[PDB]
């Protein structure tokens, strides 16, 4: 069953050497992880590559009032 | 008797009158010492009253 064996590993080696990527996917595995990741995307957020966020907050205006007692 | 004339007593009797309003005028009611102790309760209470405005 060995013989029978590294016949698999001929096939991996083949299966290897790519210059177009997915030769039996087509458009169909093309359309549907390009669709599945923009509809989780979607489902993530909308975050760029490299843009580092900083912002800043506003604290609560400290009133006071009056009250007449002696 | 039925006596007669009456230039007498009745001279006599508004002279009496200057005697028995000097002693009766000195006389004392019970009643106004009752009185005294009102204003002293009230004036007190808003003095407290202007001390607790003096707090508040």
């Amino acid at each position: 069953v060995q013989k029978l064996f590294v016949d698999k590993i001929r096939e991996y080696r083949t299966k290897r050497q790519t210059s177009g990527g997915p030769v039996d996917a087509g458009p169909e595995y093309q359309q549907d992880l390009d669709r599945e990741l923009f509809k989780l995307k979607q489902m993530y957020g909308k975050a760029d590559m490299n843009t580092f966020p900083n912002f800043t907050f506003e604290d609560p205006k400290f009133e006071a009032v009056e009250k007449p007692q002696s | 008797d039925t006596s007669t004339w009456f230039i007498t007593i009745t001279s006599m009797i508004m002279t009496l009158f200057i005697l028995f309003q000097l002693k009766i005028s000195n006389y004392s009611y019970p009643a106004s010492p009752e009185s005294i102790e009102l204003k002293t309760q009230k004036h007190s209470t808003p003095w407290e009253m202007k001390w607790t405005k003096i707090y508040l």
